[PDB]
């Protein structure tokens, strides 16, 4: 339930088909001629699609109750913070911080002096620093589903899903440097596989 | 914004 | 430049993912307990929107001039009728035909009788052959940029996006039996190697 | 709607 669109709505069909090749290393890298900011904006965009109705699916499973924490396993907590609103990290459950999280990046998103609709407006200098903050954030989405609820991704089947989703994800921050080795440390056991 | 045990 | 939607979203998004292995020939099975219907539906939406945009990237190319008729190869025309606006086919030009085409399908998809937006409503008991008749016009559209266009795709990049999304084009009528081999003669050859 | 030559 959606139709006709341009020209960063091509880009977004044209990165979604690309994929059905399978080689995900070569889908994901800038086509030529194209615009760095907008092919990385029409995939960060995509991305928090994906993850949005990722942890849509198991939503039922992540409560107050079975995670108190935002965590990726034992070893790693989140406690949030963006801007202003909040400053200093403040510690809450996986459940309301990721609502933190998707509510700001959609602010992101709606921000035309950050991600401008008319398709000659430039995206600002910063645009780089403010789309890895993003996906750095979108991340741990990624992280706190695979260690927590990967037993109800299963019993739903969204496996595929997940794991092809989180593919495409991986080897897309890693094609253009968008994050660092020290926020993937919690999968990193399954980046190494990918 | 990330702590570790 | 669009974001969060359910149900038919997550299973849009569900198949847009599920390609990133490769192996197209699973990603377009139906899911478990998913309503037959439903997963067509989603993946016609989809399929209408990127041959869209496939065609809209050559739109240039294609004119009264260049393609008098409607064409894949010499040997195969198109003569548009659908309904009751027009019942006997009319000869027209591959611009005009694809937009009665395209004008067509879009129709379809705003018939809620036809397509329901609601999610516990269930799609028609015809819903079947309007699929089929959907289907089986959009793949016309691939047939004649293939054979016309071909050179026009490869001066874009758009080789890779049109072949990886006729690939998962192909694949998905073939598990559902939504075409007749006599429709798909004109890429046949293309089919085979597939 | 389909003519072949
Ligand atoms: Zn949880
Ligand atoms: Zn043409």
């Amino acid at each position: 339930p959606k139709k006709n669109g341009s020209h960063q709505y091509e880009l977004l069909k044209h990165a979604e088909a690309t994929l059905g090749s399978g080689n995900l290393r070569q889908a994901v890298m800038l086509p030529e001629g194209e615009d760095l900011n907008e092919w990385i904006a029409v995939n960060t965009v995509d991305f928090f699609n994906q993850i949005n109705m990722l942890y849509g699916t198991i939503t039922e499973f992540c409560t107050e109750a079975s995670c108190p924490v935002m965590s990726a396993g034992p070893r790693y907590e989140y406690h949030w913070a963006d801007g202003t609103n909040i400053k200093k990290p403040i510690k809450c459950s996986a459940p309301k911080y990721i609502d933190y999280l998707m509510t700001w990046v959609q602010d992101q998103l709606d921000d035309e002096t950050l991600f401008p609709s008319k398709i000659g407006v430039p995206f600002p200098k910063n645009f780089m620093s403010v789309a890895k903050t993003i996906l750095k954030r979108l991340f741990r989405v990624y992280a706190h589903i695979y260690h927590q609820h990967f037993d109800s991704v299963m019993q739903l089947q969204e496996e595929a899903h997940l794991n092809t989703s989180f593919k495409h994800f991986i080897f897309f921050v890693q094609e253009f440097n968008l994050i660092d080795r020290r926020e993937l440390a919690p999968l990193q056991e399954l980046i190494e596989k990918l | 914004t990330m702590v570790i045990n």
